[PDB]
């Protein structure tokens, strides 16, 4: 009214639009701060950083939204993280490799990265909201980003009758993390396990679209530097992603494959036998070489823990902490490429 | 104590004697093998590839075995024809020709007998029931201890124990 | 003088000497694989042009071609190389559309709005009409390998030799073709791998 | 903080140590020459060494609030070494708040009723902090009169050789040498 | 400059080849055992630094790995390592009140103390290649 | 056989690789009537313009709040706020207070206990009595 004039002038058709207009990005103090908070290059205008915050659930047009920008950025993130794991840990099993990727470039970490940037969400999308807010509608899950996986003809039976799905095929059919493909309104309600997945998905597409924007404006090297600064900089203990089943058989199969002497468990130390909390220190040898060692309060557990640590040492072999990546050869003026170590594959045992 | 500064001095533990013999007139690199368990990232030389140049004599060189706990021996006492005898017998009378009876008869492990043949579905359900009936005889104190033993095993294989 | 790991199976990983599982049709237990290095190099040269046989190491040529269904994986397989090869072909296929000098009619906004209309964003708008999955089709990539003779040198055990389609020959062919690219990248680099995906995969897929 | 991030399981575990009250101790004895004169550790000098183990003060992770102590199995406590005339002239007292009920006993008379194990428990008990961990720590002291005890399987080992055995130091060194063959 | 000893030039590559490394840096003479990625909360407000400033630390008494340990007599030579930190900001403690009082005197004098602390983030800790020196 | 656990994710280390200022917004409220805001009004005209030009990563919102003291409310990436009443303060006292909100994080104040805070494991491991030269009593 007369006493409460509007703070930000807006035409009457503003609320009708799904997302704020591009020119509105030039009057938002949240955008300008976000653009500088990330030290983005001035080549990326504010109208482009604003487009990275509009999810396809808020604006269904192919433009004005995150769809295409996020797809390009996802391909860059997944690529730079994939080649980086195979050069730092070339012996990781395929299952552990899928979890390592999902632990860096998955919806969970990207949600934490988007929040690390100070990006607040809009309650409900519309042309009246601040362009500096992440816009999306968690009530509409009918939006999905394009990927490179295919739908399995037995997906219906995979979920109902618990049919078996192998690992070798997840590289061709499933998505980049091993997940199968294709797995008025009233706001008087509470959250849902679906709205959380829709919100977590929106934050992920934003972080991806930012990488795609840098690639479109700055170039390839700038995108790799951004991924290498905010994603690869995170910390992850891959040893905690391992879950073994009969590790004593897998270690016996490993020694047999590499032609090592059969593994023999030996008691290196012990104390408290016939007590409530003993300590048996068992070490597994292949001849005279000590492969792994584990200390537990039982003889069997100490033998299993020793075999698990022996298998982790094999899988967690690392040529270096900061190894060269094949992507470095695209940057002109680089030294000749030295062949990397290619492992045979994880051991398959009874 | 009265203040945190005094409490820190009463709980003080000196550094390791290796760090006390400091050098003079220049820098120095000493061999300080700690009394601790090593991480899985210290890959043993046997697990390094033949190309990896980091393979090198022990640091000690750059400056009998313990008792046996588990050394099994694999045996193959069953022939392709005896495997069929194990299958017809197990299906003829799973009560009499148990896996223990067939194991001792053919001099095998109880597991191998189960790898060659399985009892009919009817004989298997009564086995799961027999183990479920004895479980309902447990009190709250014994049922909780049994569940803890099943969780510690799972936690162990997850790296949590 | 050691032995090549692809030629033999570890002696101490073998079993009693007979099969312990039942088979419905003994005809499905018969399947021949390639064991001639000459026949393998003939495929690499035909697939990667002259000089491709020497591109990869001796042990890597057989690894990138072996599937996890061969000899219970006792000899290495190409599941990790395929994971990287897909990330590379997925990236080069995307770059192929962005830099494609083709412009189509834009979309009309129901609300009458006008897009930002930036040039950098025009390259990304090309994904509206052309998606990478339209080019990286299983049947297309799987058909390339059959034409270049990949079915004669690949090592794998089909579920049922009488029906290769139901056994997964398509998924197996794609995994093997991706691995050949994932191996070139780790051994030669992205420069060489990129040059091959554009001339030996994309140029043949259209 | 890096030095404390890891597995503290084995630092807080209870180790079972062993010592004989009859074996000469070149470190705890006052006589250090000739070799044939080196005595075992005297009653109090042995008790001061034990109280350190029961408290856990030999550990680099020691804290007085945490009960990070170890066990100590003592054997041959009948031959507890004493100097002067302590055995027959030292007296232990006792009172129960009732006037006239003062109980006295000499060391030799106490070793006749409860053996040398009780003489060593009293000596270690007075050397421990007077708090709510004194009874737990003192309970981990396992004193026996002869060579027999129920903990011959609990004593700490290194390659099957109990600490204090003839060749336990060679078994330890052999295990560390094989532990340096890794990055 | 003073040349590095041959004993250090021979084993430093073996020190840098191991997986993990720690260092004991000295800020105004006080030691701090840190690693790459650790956060340091100094017990004083460093003047003339704002969040985002990068510091080069050059006084390390110990740079070691699991098995090997490089020791400098006063300190380690700056040419052997590169340690860098970034100022993360300034933190504060809650106000604490110290009441100074004697028996049989009613005057209770109060002392209010609220100190500020500068926070650093160790973002680089590497050992250099000395095959050139 | 190795099964992968899919409940562990990577953690961020602000400062390693990239830095991000924790203060993302500064609310600056004044009053054209209250006498306790005479200094705040001078800070908005003399020192706030240059201070805001030097901190482009912070969002500054100047809004009147009559009938109330002047406050500086900072918003942080962790989701918390810190408001400082600057009543009866001179412009340069406001600036010193604004630099406090910029340099600060949203974390609650804590007493000084330990300088170093680490999440990576010990380089030399943790002590164990079963991995040394043994100890004879």
């Amino acid at each position: 009214n007369d006493r409460f004039p509007p703070l930000e002038p807006l035409p009457p058709a503003a609320e009708s639009l799904p997302s704020p207009l591009p020119e509105r990005a030039l009057t938002s103090a949240k955008l300008a701060a976000l653009h500088a908070r990330l030290n983005l290059s001035p080549k990326i205008p504010l109208q482009t950083l604003a487009r990275t915050l509009v999810d396809a659930s808020a604006d269904e047009n192919p433009q004005f939204n995150n769809a295409n920008l996020a797809f390009v950025g996802q391909t860059l993130i997944n690529y730079h993280i994939a080649e980086w794991l195979l050069c730092k840990y070339p012996r990781l099993p395929q299952g552990i490799l899928f979890s390592a990727m999902k632990a860096y470039a998955g919806p969970k970490p990207l949600l934490q990265i988007a929040r690390s940037w100070g990006v607040d969400t809009a309650a409900v999308p519309g042309g009246e909201v601040d362009p500096g807010l992440l816009q999306f509608d968690a009530l509409k899950p009918g939006v999905a980003i394009t990927n490179f996986g295919y739908k399995r003809t037995e997906l219906a039976y995979l979920e109902k009758f618990k049919w078996r799905r192998g690992m070798a095929s997840r590289v061709v059919l499933d998505d980049d993390f091993g997940d199968v493909v294709r797995s008025d309104v009233s706001y008087d309600r509470y959250g849902n396990p679906d709205t959380r997945a829709a919100a977590e998905r929106a934050h992920a597409y934003f972080v991806r679209a930012v990488v795609g924007a840098i690639y479109a404006h700055c170039g390839r090297e700038a995108a790799k530097a951004f991924v290498k600064a905010h994603i690869m900089s995170r910390t992850l203990d891959i040893a905690k992603l391992f879950e073994f089943k009969y590790p004593t058989r897998e270690l016996a199969a490993l020694c047999a494959r590499e032609d090592f002497e059969p593994p023999v468990a030996r008691l290196l130390s012990e104390t408290g036998r016939q007590s409530r909390t003993p300590v048996f220190v068992v070490g597994i040898y292949s001849g005279s070489d000590k492969l792994g060692e584990g200390a537990a309060s039982s003889l069997d557990h100490a033998r299993f823990k020793a075999a698990m640590n022996a298998l982790k040492a094999w899988y967690l072999y690392s040529p270096g902490e900061n190894p060269r990546v094949p992507s470095d050869m695209l940057e002109e003026g680089a030294k000749p490429w030295t062949p990397a170590y290619i492992d045979m594959g994880e051991v398959i045992s009874r | 104590q009265s203040t945190a500064n005094r409490t820190k001095r009463m709980l003080n533990i000196p550094p390791h004697e290796s760090f006390l013999n400091v050098p003079v007139e220049g820098d120095r690199i000493i061999f300080n093998p700690p009394s601790s368990e090593a991480s899985v990232y210290h890959t043993p030389f046997k697990f390094l590839p033949r190309s990896d140049p980091r393979r090198r004599a022990n640091i000690y060189k750059l400056f009998d075995l313990p008792p046996v706990l588990y050394n099994p021996t694999k045996s193959y006492n069953v022939t392709p024809e005896q495997v069929e005898e194990i299958r017809e017998l197990r299906a003829k009378d799973p009560k009499k020709y148990s896996v223990t009876y067939l194991s001792n008869k053919y001099n095998c492990t109880k597991v191998f007998i189960m790898m060659c043949t399985q009892a009919p579905r009817e004989h298997q359900e009564q086995h799961k029931l027999a183990r479920a009936r004895t479980a309902e005889n447990w009190g709250p104190r014994r049922a909780a201890a049994k569940l803890d033993a099943r969780r510690r095993k799972e936690m162990l294989h997850r790296g949590e124990i | 003088q050691p032995r090549p790991r692809w030629s033999y199976t570890p002696e101490r990983m073998k079993g009693p000497g007979f099969s312990l599982n039942l088979v419905k049709d003994p005809r499905r237990k018969q399947w021949m694989v390639n064991s001639d290095p000459a026949k393998l190099d003939a495929f690499y040269d035909a697939f990667l042009g002259q000089g491709g046989s020497r591109m990869l190491s001796e042990e890597t040529k057989w690894l990138a071609v072996t599937h996890k269904s061969f000899d219970y994986g006792r000899r290495g397989y190409n599941t990790r190389l395929a994971f990287l090869g897909r990330q590379i072909i997925a990236l080069e296929t995307t770059r192929s559309i962005l830099t494609s000098p083709v412009l189509n009619e834009p979309i009309v906004d129901k609300y009458g709005r006008t897009p930002y209309n930036h040039a950098a964003l025009a390259n990304i708008d090309k994904l509206i009409y052309t998606q990478p999955l339209d080019i990286m089709d299983k049947t297309k990539i799987a058909r390339m390998g059959i034409d270049f003779g990949l079915l004669t040198v690949m090592r794998w055990k089909p579920r049922m030799p009488e029906d290769l389609e139901s056994s997964g020959v398509v998924v197996v062919l794609n995994s093997t073709l991706f691995a050949i690219i994932g191996a070139i990248s780790l051994e030669k680099g992205a420069a060489v791998a990129q040059r091959i995906v554009r001339e030996k995969i994309l140029k043949r897929l259209g | 903080m890096s030095q404390t991030v890891g597995a503290t399981r084995l630092a807080y575990s209870r180790v079972w140590h062993h010592i004989s009250a009859v074996t000469p101790h070149p470190t705890l004895s006052t006589i250090k020459a000739p070799s044939e004169a080196i005595t075992p550790p005297s009653l109090g000098r042995l008790a001061s060494r034990i109280a350190t183990i029961l408290m856990g003060k030999h550990k680099p992770i020691w804290d007085p609030s945490t009960d990070c102590g170890d066990y100590v199995v003592v054997t041959n406590c009948a031959g507890l070494y004493t100097t002067g005339h302590k055995k027959w002239r030292k007296t232990y007292y006792r009172h129960n708040t009732r006037p006239g009920s003062l109980q006295a006993i000499t060391m030799d008379a106490l070793m006749e009723k409860h053996g040398g194990a009780e003489v060593l428990r009293k000596a270690v008990s007075g050397m421990l902090p007077k708090n709510r961990l004194r009874d737990k720590r003192l309970a981990r002291l396992k004193a026996f009169e002869g060579d027999a005890h129920p903990y011959k399987e609990n004593l700490v080992r290194f390659g099957g050789k109990v600490v204090g055995a003839p060749g336990w130091e060679e078994a330890v060194k052999a295990i560390r040498e094989a532990d340096m063959e890794r990055l | 400059q003073p040349p590095i000893s041959q004993q250090v030039k021979e084993l430093l590559p073996v020190l840098a080849a191991q997986p993990g490394h720690y260092t004991t840096i000295h800020i105004h003479g006080k030691p701090y055992l840190v690693t790459e990625g650790d956060t340091v909360k100094l017990p004083f407000k460093m003047p003339g630094v704002a969040p985002g400033d990068v510091l080069r630390l050059n006084r390390a008494s110990v740079i070691g790995s699991r098995d090997l340990t490089l020791q400098g007599a006063p300190y380690v030579d700056e040419r052997l390592f590169e340690c860098r930190a970034i100022v993360m900001g300034t933190e504060s403690e809650p106000m604490r009140v110290m009441i100074k009082k004697k028996r049989r005197c009613r005057k209770k004098k109060h002392v209010f103390s609220k100190h500020k602390y500068t926070v650093l983030r160790i973002n680089q800790l590497k050992i250099n290649d000395v095959s050139s020196l | 056989t190795v099964k992968a656990l899919t409940q562990i994710s990577s953690a961020g280390r602000n400062g390693v690789g990239a830095f991000v200022l924790q203060c993302k917004k500064l609310d600056i409220h004044y009053s054209d009537w209250a006498g306790s805001s005479r200094g705040m009004n001078g800070f908005i005209k003399s020192l706030l313009p240059k201070f805001a030009a030097a901190n482009p990563q912070i969002e500054f919102v100047v809004s009147p709040r009559p009938a109330k003291h002047p406050i500086l409310m900072g918003h942080y990436i962790n989701g918390r706020t810190k408001a400082i009443c600057v009543r009866n303060m001179e412009p340069l006292e406001i600036l010193k207070k604004a630099e406090l909100l910029r340099d600060a994080s949203g974390e609650k104040p804590q007493k000084f206990k330990k300088p170093v805070t680490s999440t990576n494991p010990s380089v030399r491991g943790v002590w164990s009595p079963y991995h040394g030269q043994g100890m004879a009593v």
